[PDB]
């Protein structure tokens, strides 16, 4: 997984 | 129960409450007032589990780590709520943080203090949730920040355990 | 396997099967051929928790209710339910003969109609109210459809089967 | 630890770990070096459980099957996550079961297989050798990398270790 | 029309309706009054194709099956209507079911009886659908259960068809 | 390759082109210089079916209607592509009908119109012309642009040529 | 059955096998060993047909190509092909041991890599690019994943077995 | 450095920072503690860019403004204060309010509006016209609001914006 | 500003404008009135560049090529836009580039097409004239409108303008 | 070309070539046979640059880092690219880790604690987001960038040459 954007 | 595992005895304060069913193995620590309720496991032998003051591990969760040989023990704040059958890997909570019930947190995840992980969520490794936010899914996605209310409810979230757990022996 | 809590003792119906490293806790009641499998926590502190006649518990399931406040629903389990493996039963209220999936998590306040399917793994968020004899799964959990008539006949001989394989637990006649 | 149900009881080699809180029911068979964690339940009532040689079920799991119609087979060297839910499914050697998965009744994992954490396996799913597996339901990804392949073929061999380190 | 596949012939009803066009070949058994129309390919070489009474395979249909090496054959019931242009392939169809023209089915996938496949839908492997119902899409998906008259027109669904191809008396 | 059904024979232009492996039935209507391709079924049983002039119907297509409704009426200069399913429905002049579709009964496709290869037109849907149509179920997406219907004007007149050169 | 279209007479491989029902037209190329299974027809007439060796076209499938606009992609299928029950194959090219479901319909100028799983029922679309090795389907049909070198070894020995299946006849 | 075009000069503040390799053209206001970094070209000559105080313009950006027409209303680049676009960003005829982050490598076009304490994301596209409120989280290609800000991304905004100017007061 | 690369320089026509900051290197050719905008970079070391007459290379673009599979091939009255990457690929007369875009080695755009900001264009991707075309990787939108193909009449002949107000 | 920032000035190797319109500042560091080229920016006063040797970094890209805050409880790397790195045409790389012999695709972005291990191929335009950390031999491309698949021997192959025809192209300059 990687799917969430987490910031910027 | 508790277990030893190598060299490891777990250090448990004296007013912290272990119900009937719980397993506490190896390099694990938990402080003052903290609950740790039916059916837990806290498997301190591939990392250690740290546990601070005031915090509840309820019903049926596991805590444990992944192997070292960088790798990331198990960190859990102050005043935090471990939802029942949780799964909490070697990761980091912060202060008054409420892990909701079903949940995943796996390993190198960081979850700021003052926040909520709704039921059944799944936060994947590495994943970095700030403070004070409303964070759930599977894969968990941050949704907003909290209101006044929730922060409220997170203030005595903790305490409320910490004085149904009195009630016990 | 029970537990006091402060002036509640459990109200356990004597054909009741309670299996080895249950926890029963204070505010329970469960009904007569009713069967709570192993690892399984029912804990009855924050709120009552009500179980009625030959529903099944499966294994490592949790039953609990939220803190009541200033309106709080208690755990209502009908009867010939079956709780699957490890679910999370929660505040909510389940009707007759419904089949909740494992792994599921049922929320405060939640309603499951009776002869209702929940699949395995949903999550059934706070306040939902799920109808009768419907399919409904995922998470957040959504209705699907409504049940054909052999699911529904399939719900009525399901938790039956789920009390005879109990009954082979104990006894040294039969 | 161990139950009887009907004509069977558990047939566990010698050198299996079992921890404390386990609940081991009726037709399971369970072989040499396999370690059972903390409060797993095994039963065999409705249908069989056999589980292969080097395999580790974690803790807080459970293995069932559905009434009579595949049993519940597990392979070698196989890791089951904490608090997974194998219900009348075959998982092959070397496989990886993430913490707190639902494989369902006749799914098959080949070997050599990563299934996510909370992933979800449904009914009669068909799963390949050599994939990485996850979500709800679950998805085939990719092939897996040389490196989680060499991660397979030692993850299962240090939960053996692991477990000598206990008092049996 | 008929085709010897190693050690196998069909085995074909007298009252088998058989369009020309047809090919039938090898390990495929066909009951009495049901209908091939016309283009239509049954071709048990890999496994066996059997098909009850009364049903209709309509016309420039292909029915086959993956190799074995479980492994399902062919296997068709009562009064079930295969539609034109399908592609039916190592299923299970129950009786009195309808498969929607220009559908697909395959391998290890099992159809209930008293059910309809939406036309252009896609059954994928090892499926399971249950009688009774309305199943559509591609990929299908169960929709809701089939209604009263709904199984009415299935219990003479295939029945018509059966009179249509007596009709054909210079074709038998 | 033409069978009678009860009382009826296929009507077939002299100028019509039939390929080889085709079988019309029945109560069949095809008009001139139309060429039906190698395979196609043109099943006049139930209903009748009705086709104009200089119409394609392409290889291994199969034309039908449901029990007696709507009939099955092709107009002129039309493209039925291959292994298409022309069920009951009517479809207007110079329209094309990508392969692999399916057209259900008391369908309508106005003429001057496309539907995409491998559609679903579902029943008593209404298509209007000079539109492209697609999808399963298929929708109308956009109205057709002049070189697509300067297309359209070629594309059947062109397989008329195409079977010309046969035999 | 072959048929003339003007002056193209097909090239068929004195070991290929052709079923019965089948039309072959005009300028087809049939390599040995290939399967030509019932009432298929490969049309020949619009733009040329290139089958390789091994390749298997199953029954009632159509193989043709668009009106060539001499201001154009002709039909081109490798070795060892499999083209599924019914498919549509159209002015395309298609790599070797590649697989197309049965049902499939691909569309003039589309290129399928060398060792690709198309899955029953897809769509292709014109110009559509698929890259080897890989498993693709829908209607569009989407790049799904990667294929296992397992699953590439099953397309090797597959169409092998497929040859062989038609000796028998 | 800069350049004329036609009747204009820039009018850039005397303690603006402009980095070496950077160019400035044409009708351009740059206010007070300002920083422009290496190869950023700003080009006002199809229209003006202004750009406020406390405002960083990063490396290898490039601000334009679309061709005016003599209609349909063209806008000029207009950027607030305290604002960080971030490198390799394309600026083109857009308003972007005060203490707001454009994300490296984002592309916001013509009429396009960003509130003022918002955050783009990295590799955005902000379309013709789009209208981005304050206070909020967007990013993506094309790019869509996502969330409000939380108290601690909007003290972040205040406290990054100061801590760009003193960066290039050290150069 | 011009550099040369082995036994290759610059053959850039003498109308053509060469802003500031700009480097060509190499096998590049420039044809009249073609505009080169600030900070562009032309790198013609691994294959040629050739860009025809009236097109305009905005500010901060790179143009290169792959290793000697195509060289770089632009027509007459093209627009490529600010921090474009254009890559090894052919344009066709009177095309547009989006801004922000990346086209990459043996991409053929069509004549009098637009491609949108920040689109990518793969390797080998073949897009006809006279659509419009964007997104990540690029797809054909829709054909484009005789309004559109008006603008694009327009776009580099005004830039041509604009090139001619500055030192030239 | 060099500029220093605070008591920093660029330590960089003599057989390194550095192309006309580039600016490194401050703490940067850059290997025997790198090549960096025009218009190129490195810029390195929020946190130190480093840059193994026989690495390109391509034209009109940037390398930055995010600002430090000098926190225990915040992980903040500083930009590190590996030996025979190919940073493609116009890349943002700001404060991530690049291993050995990887290909980051030209217009790629990739953000702060980022890690792509060696052997690895980031697709052109694509992003990778805080904190993800991209493993070995890998086929990386999106925005933002999802792991595809394993490269293949062939790709490998590849990697072990695009680095160093750089090399060869810089020094015919
Ligand atoms: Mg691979
Ligand atoms: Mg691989
Ligand atoms: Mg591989
Ligand atoms: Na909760
Ligand atoms: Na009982
Ligand atoms: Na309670
Ligand atoms: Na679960
Ligand atoms: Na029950
Ligand atoms: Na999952
Ligand atoms: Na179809
Ligand atoms: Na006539
Ligand atoms: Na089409
Ligand atoms: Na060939
Ligand atoms: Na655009
Ligand atoms: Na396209
Ligand atoms: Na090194
Ligand atoms: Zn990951
Ligand atoms: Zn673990
Ligand atoms: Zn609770
Ligand atoms: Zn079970
Ligand atoms: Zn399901
Ligand atoms: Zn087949
Ligand atoms: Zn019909
Ligand atoms: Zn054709
Ligand atoms: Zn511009
Ligand atoms: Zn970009
Ligand atoms: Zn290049
Ligand atoms: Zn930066």
């Amino acid at each position: 997984w990687v799917a969430v954007w987490g910031d910027r | 129960m508790e277990h030893k595992y190598k060299n490891h005895l777990p250090k448990i304060h004296e007013t912290t409450f272990v119900a009937e069913g719980v397993h506490i193995i190896g390099d694990v620590e938990i402080g003052e007032d903290s609950n740790i309720w039916f059916n837990a496991v806290l498997r301190g032998d591939e990392n250690s589990i740290k546990i601070g003051r005031g915090t509840n591990i309820q019903d049926n969760a596991t805590l444990h780590a992944s192997e070292v040989y960088e790798q990331s023990p198990t960190i859990i704040g102050d005043y935090v709520t471990v939802g029942h059958n949780c799964i909490i890997h070697g990761c980091k909570i912060g202060d008054y943080s409420l892990i909701g019930m079903g949940s995943i947190i796996l390993d190198n995840a960081e979850i700021g203090e003052y926040t909520i992980i709704g039921a059944g969520s799944l936060v994947t490794q590495n994943k970095k949730i700030p403070p004070r936010v409303l964070c759930m899914g599977s894969p968990a996605k941050v949704i907003r920040e909290l209101t006044e209310e929730e922060i409220e409810y997170l203030k005595n979230s903790a305490k409320h355990n910490i004085e149904l757990s009195k009630n016990y022996r």
